[PDB]
C-alpha cells in the first residue's frame, strides 16, 4: 500500500544504502545505453524501495564479467509491471 | 532528433517521461529497447 | 556469420573470395575440388577455410529489424 | 585477464638492457649474456656463428620459460681472447653474410620476368 | 659474389621460388621465422563506432576490419605511434580511414574493403589503401546489410608486426625444405614395408643428385641449400618481403652491436 519501487539513480537520502559499485553510467532512468562499456561491479541497473526513505536495490554487472551492454528492453508484466532486462556482451 | 527509447517493430524514436505505462504510436506493443549511445564507443582491432 | 577474412593457419586472404567461389559452383557447375583450386586455395587449411563455411549472416540478414 | 600486453614480446620494459654480461664462475674464460625481448631467432642464429670460430670452446643459449622473450647465451673463449669479442665478430659475420644475400637475391630478382 | 646465393625459380605478385645455399641452416631459418613475424606493416589497430544497425557486433566487426590487408610498400617512414610525440595518433603515425555504407536496395547490399575511405593526408607516401587482388576489385567482403541497416566507422591503421598480431603479417605461408633426398639423415622415415615407396617424393629431389646404393654414410656433410618459396598477402611485394626480412634480422643483429658499445 503506497510502497513502490523506482528505476532510478539514487543518492543517499537518510538510507545511503549503496555499494562501491560506480552510479555514473546511470542514465536518469537507472538503465545504462547500449553502446555503453561495462566492467567491475558497475551498475547495471538502480532501483529503490522506499521501506515502512530510500534503500538501495539494483544490479551490479557481476563481479568477474566485463563487457559492453548490447541492448536493454523496458516492458510491463500482467499486473502493470515496469520489466527490464539488460543484456551485456 | 533525440530520443530514449525505440519499438521493436516500427523502430520509431518514441521517448516519454513518467505515467507512460509502456506503449508506441500505433504501435501498442509493450516493449521499447533503449536506444543507443551518444559518446560512441573505441574499439580494440586485434 | 560471414567468410573468414584470411585463413586462420597461414593468413592467405580468404575473403574476398566467397562470392567468387560461390559463383564457380552455381553457373560453371564445377565440383568443390575444382573451384576451391581455381580460387587459388592449395594448401588444406586454406581450402578447409572456404569448403567448410557455413553463411549464417544470411538467415541472420531474414529478420525484419 | 592475466594476460601480458603483446608489446611486452619485443619492447624492453624500465630498466631492462638489451644485453646482461654476468662473468661464469663454472669455468674460466666462460660468460653468460641475456637476451631481453629475443627469442630463436637471435638466439640459434648467433650461437650457430660463435661455433665456426675454433677459438670458442663452448657455446649454447636456452629460452628458460616461453612465457619471457628472453633468453640467456653462454661462451667460452680460449685463454686471451675475450668472450665480448667473440660476440663482436659472430655479428658482424651474420651481417656481411646478411649483406651479400640481399645483394644477392636482389640481383637475381631483377632478372626475372613477370 | 659472396656467402649466401640465390637461385630464383619462380617469381610473380604474389609468390617466389628460390634456392638459397652456402647458408646455415640457422640463417635459412631465422630469416624465415623474421619474415613470418617481424616485418612492419599498416592494418587498422583502431575502430570508432557511429552506428551499427547490422547484424553483427561491434568488435566481430572491429576484427575482420583490423584483419584487412592494406598497401604498406611505405612504411619504412611513417612512425609508430608509440614514439610519435603526438597525443594518440596523426597523419605522421597512423592513417585514417572511413567505411560508410547504407542498405540502399532490398537486394541485400554488400560493403567491401573498397568502401574504406583515407581521410588523412597520405603525405604522398604509398602506404594505406585497402588491397585488392580481386577479379572484380572488391578486396574483402567486410559485412551485408539488408533493407535499412546502418553502419557508420572511422578507422585508425598503425605501423605494427606480427608478434603483436597476426594481423600484421605480411608473409601468408612460407614453403620450407633442404635434403630432398634423407642424404642428410636428418629424418627417420616411418615405413610399414618399403619406406621408399610409402612416403612420396618432393619436386626439390628432381633438383639434386640421387644417393646410390653402396656409398657409406658422408658423416661430414651439413644442411647446405635450402628450397623455399614465400607467399605474399599483398601489403607488401613479395621480392620485398624477402629484402626486409633480410634487412630486418640485419638490423636486429646490429643492435647487439650497438648494445655492447653503450656497454
Ligand atoms: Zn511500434
Ligand atoms: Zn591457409
Ligand atoms: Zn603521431
Amino acid at each position: 500500500m503506497s510502497i513502490t519501487e523506482t528505476f532510478e539513480k539514487p543518492q543517499r537520502t537518510n538510507t545511503l544504502r549503496m555499494k562501491h559499485g560506480t552510479y555514473d553510467k546511470l542514465d536518469d532512468d537507472g538503465l545504462i545505453a547500449p553502446g555503453v562499456r561495462v566492467s567491475g561491479e558497475d551498475v547495471i541497473i538502480g532501483k529503490t524501495t522506499p521501506i515502512s526513505s530510500k534503500r538501495d536495490a539494483s544490479t551490479p554487472l557481476r563481479s568477474t564479467e566485463n563487457g559492453i551492454v548490447d541492448q536493454v528492453l523496458v516492458t510491463t508484466n500482467q499486473d502493470g509491471l515496469k520489466f527490464v532486462k539488460v543484456r551485456v556482451r | 532528433a533525440t530520443l530514449k527509447y525505440i519499438c521493436a517493430e516500427c523502430s520509431s524514436k518514441l521517448s516519454l517521461s513518467r505515467t507512460d505505462a509502456v506503449r508506441c504510436k500505433d504501435c501498442g506493443h509493450r516493449i521499447l529497447l533503449k536506444a543507443r549511445t551518444k559518446r560512441l564507443v573505441q574499439f580494440e582491432a586485434r | 556469420m560471414i567468410v573468414p577474412v584470411r585463413c586462420f593457419s597461414c593468413g592467405k586472404v580468404v575473403g574476398d573470395k566467397w562470392e567468387s567461389y560461390l559463383n564457380l559452383l552455381q553457373e560453371d557447375e564445377l565440383d568443390e575440388g575444382t573451384a576451391l583450386s581455381r580460387l587459388g586455395l592449395k594448401r588444406y587449411c586454406c581450402r578447409r577455410m572456404i569448403l567448410t563455411h557455413v553463411d549464417l549472416i544470411e538467415k541472420f540478414l531474414r529478420y525484419n529489424p | 585477464m592475466n594476460a601480458p600486453d603483446r608489446f611486452e614480446l619485443f619492447l624492453l620494459g624500465e630498466g631492462e638492457s638489451k644485453l646482461k654480461i654476468d662473468p661464469d664462475t663454472k669455468a674460466p674464460n666462460a660468460v653468460v649474456i641475456t637476451f631481453e625481448k629475443e627469442d630463436h631467432t637471435l638466439g640459434n642464429l648467433i650461437r650457430a656463428e660463435l661455433l665456426n670460430d675454433r677459438k670458442v670452446l663452448f657455446a649454447a643459449y636456452k629460452v628458460e620459460h616461453p612465457f619471457f622473450a628472453r633468453f640467456k647465451l653462454r661462451i667460452q673463449t680460449t685463454e686471451g681472447y675475450d668472450p665480448k669479442d667473440a660476440l663482436k665478430n659472430a655479428c658482424n659475420s651474420i651481417i656481411n653474410k646478411l649483406g651479400a644475400l640481399k645483394t644477392n637475391f636482389e640481383t637475381e630478382w631483377n632478372l626475372q620476368t613477370l | 659474389e659472396e656467402g649466401p646465393q640465390v637461385k630464383i625459380r619462380e617469381a610473380s605478385k604474389d609468390n617466389v621460388d628460390f634456392i638459397l645455399s652456402n647458408v646455415d641452416l640457422a640463417m635459412a631459418n631465422s630469416l624465415r621465422r623474421v619474415m613470418i613475424a617481424e616485418i612492419p606493416t599498416l592494418a587498422i589497430d583502431s575502430v570508432e563506432v557511429e552506428t551499427n544497425t547490422t547484424v553483427l557486433a561491434d568488435e566481430f566487426i572491429a576484427h575482420r576490419l583490423g584483419l584487412i590487408p592494406l598497401q604498406s610498400m611505405d612504411i619504412e617512414q611513417l612512425e609508430y605511434s608509440r614514439d610519435c610525440f603526438c597525443e594518440d595518433h596523426c597523419d605522421k603515425c597512423s592513417v585514417v580511414l572511413t567505411l560508410q555504407a547504407f542498405g540502399e536496395s532490398e537486394s541485400t547490399t554488400n560493403v567491401y574493403s573498397k568502401d574504406l575511405v583515407i581521410v588523412s593526408n597520405l603525405m604522398g607516401r604509398n602506404i594505406g589503401h585497402p588491397i585488392i587482388q580481386d577479379k572484380e576489385g572488391n578486396g574483402v567482403l567486410i559485412c551485408k546489410l539488408r533493407k535499412g541497416q546502418e553502419l557508420k566507422l572511422t578507422c585508425v591503421a598503425k605501423k605494427g608486426i606480427a608478434k603483436e598480431h597476426a594481423k600484421w603479417g605480411p608473409a601468408a605461408a612460407i614453403e620450407f625444405e633442404y635434403d630432398p633426398w634423407n642424404k642428410l639423415k636428418h629424418t627417420d622415415y616411418w615405413y610399414e614395408q618399403d619406406s621408399a615407396k610409402e612416403w612420396p617424393q618432393s619436386k626439390n629431389c628432381e633438383y639434386e643428385d640421387p644417393p646410390n646404393e653402396g656409398d657409406p654414410f658422408d658423416y661430414k656433410a651439413q644442411a647446405d641449400t635450402f628450397y623455399m618459396n614465400v607467399e605474399s598477402v599483398g601489403s607488401i611485394p613479395v621480392d620485398q618481403v624477402v629484402v626486409r626480412g633480410i634487412d630486418t634480422l640485419q638490423k636486429k643483429v646490429a643492435s647487439i652491436l650497438l648494445a655492447l658499445t653503450q656497454m
